[PDB]
């Protein structure tokens, strides 16, 4: 956790960097999935919440051996043409902590309601009553859109920095990178 | 006075067919025959259409035909026979310095990467590219490349390299007729989306007949980019060759009017004033004429 790698968006003359994050991002999710591990962790340098802007800098915090499983893993190929990969240096040590959560929303009510009929067995206008078309949830946070390799649905995938601490505990880290109660530095 | 004249419209040089798209198993590719061809398909999500590659395959096979003309300083349509004269000789001077050498260098360079597949290799984690020299219905020159190893950024050298690149330069010269069928393959992964061009059911996407394929435009788009010449600045790489260097995904121009850096002015003074541009943005202004285009004053 005490060493980082930072990965820079080149510029793109036929992508906007977006599209570019989200390609990076499913690759580091497929790579984090084929490595496992619990002790990822991601970084929005340049997270812009003026806009809700994802940045053109990325920061990707792991131990010294995660960082070099991860860079000897082969997923790396095919996107150099793109990005800048520093080394595994050590944070600074006066750093304050923040987390990383994965914030999911109930946009579409018909899914909700398809789950009521699966708990309840009500019924169609049971469901368009009970649940109106006004309770679509609209989040003001940065996203990434994907597709799973198990499910084929692209979905939108929201990142919100937590607020600015003075120390860290332990915890745990998603295939995402996303803390499920953990911290990473800001620097 | 030997002014522009008010029509001087080019026709394009390298000529792209449009770029079908097939579905293909790895290390079968060398019998890439009859392989099914991938299809846009209508899934309501609202009505929209959506692309991808089938189950049991792993790489598409987006394949197209390129044609080397030559003659690119011969205006197809001009008003002024004194300005024609003073043009063609600009560029009998530029040819004869040298002979269609680095742009070739270029163009066979954005051929050996699949550039053209725009959003079917960044996806991808191993593509590979085919190019042959037709000649008479067969295959007099056959080319293989690997696309991860020219890089999109560095315009390097080797040997393959400048056997496709003098190929190019006899084409653009005029000294013979050259037809290319490139086929790339693109290990975009087992049932992932693939990314045809889009069609104006919010949104549509393009094809021919019953097959999914990128515009012509596009893979002279992507063949364009070669312009590394300009004012760059954060690092930016190849650019697209336009007139005013516009890029849509930055939103922004490079060699603005204000400097001494646009098309226009750098071929006025080289044809009007005879003051001959740097060797690196003469090459952009025969890009630029390869290109074709409209120009012309009014």
């Amino acid at each position: 956790m005490d060493h980082y790698l930072d990965i820079r968006l080149r510029p793109d003359p036929e992508f906007p960097p977006a599209q570019l994050m989200s390609v990076l991002f499913g690759k580091l999710h497929q790579a984090l999935v084929a490595q496992g591990g619990d002790r990822i962790g991601v970084s929005f340098p340049d997270l812009d919440e003026s806009r809700s802007r994802l940045g053109e800098r990325l920061r990707i915090h792991a131990s010294a051996d995660d960082l070099r499983a991860l860079l000897a893993r082969p997923w790396l190929e095919g996107l150099r043409d793109h990005l800048q990969f520093g080394e595994p240096a050590v944070v600074p040590h006066p750093t304050p902590y923040r987390q990383v959560s994965r914030v999911q929303a109930k946009s579409n009510p018909e899914r909700l309601r398809r789950r009521l009929m699966r708990r309840h067995d009500l019924s169609e206008e049971e469901a368009r009553k009970r649940i109106p078309d006004t309770v679509a949830r609209a989040l003001d946070l940065p996203f990434v859109t994907l597709r799973s390799q198990s499910t084929g649905q692209h979905f939108r995938l929201f990142i919100r920095h937590g607020p600015l601490q003075v120390t860290a505990e332990e915890g745990g880290f998603t295939c995402y990178g996303l803390s499920k109660g953990g911290f990473v530095p800001w620097f | 006075i030997l002014s522009t004249a008010s029509v001087l419209a080019f026709e394009r040089k390298l000529d792209p067919s449009d770029a079908l798209m097939s579905a293909g198993a790895w290390a079968q590719r060398d019998a890439s025959q009859e392989w099914p061809a991938v299809t846009v398909r209508e899934k309501s999500v609202q009505t929209v259409d959506v692309a991808n590659l089938p189950s049991d395959a792993d790489t598409l096979k987006v394949r197209f035909t390129l044609r080397v003309l030559g003659g690119a300083g011969t205006p197809s349509a001009c008003n002024d026979a004194a300005y024609r004269d003073k043009l063609l000789q600009t560029v009998a001077t530029y040819v004869n310095d040298q002979g269609f050498a680095e742009l070739a260098r270029r163009y066979a360079h954005n051929l050996a990467n699949a550039r053209f597949l725009w959003r079917n290799r960044v996806g991808a984690e191993a593509v590979e590219v085919r190019i042959n020299h037709i000649r008479q219905g067969e295959v007099a020159r056959a080319w293989r490349f690997d696309a991860l190893a020219i890089g999109l950024r560095d315009f390097k050298a080797d040997a393959e390299l400048d056997a496709l690149a003098e190929l190019i330069a006899s084409g653009l010269s005029g000294s013979g007729h050259v037809l290319l069928e490139v086929v790339a393959f693109a290990r975009i992964g087992d049932g992932q989306e693939v990314f045809p061009s889009q069609e104006l059911k919010s949104k549509t996407l393009y094809s021919v007949r019953d097959a999914a394929a990128i515009h012509s435009q596009k893979i002279g788009n992507a063949l364009r980019t070669i312009d590394t010449w300009y004012p760059d600045e954060d690092g930016l790489g190849p650019i697209a060759v336009e007139p005013y260097g516009s890029v849509t995904s930055q939103g922004k121009a490079y060699r603005q009017p204000k400097q001494k850096l646009d098309f226009y002015t750098l071929l006025d003074n080289w044809v009007l004033r005879d003051e001959a541009p740097a060797v690196e943005q003469q090459h952009y202004v025969i890009a630029n004429l390869i290109r074709g285009g409209v120009f012309g004053e009014a």
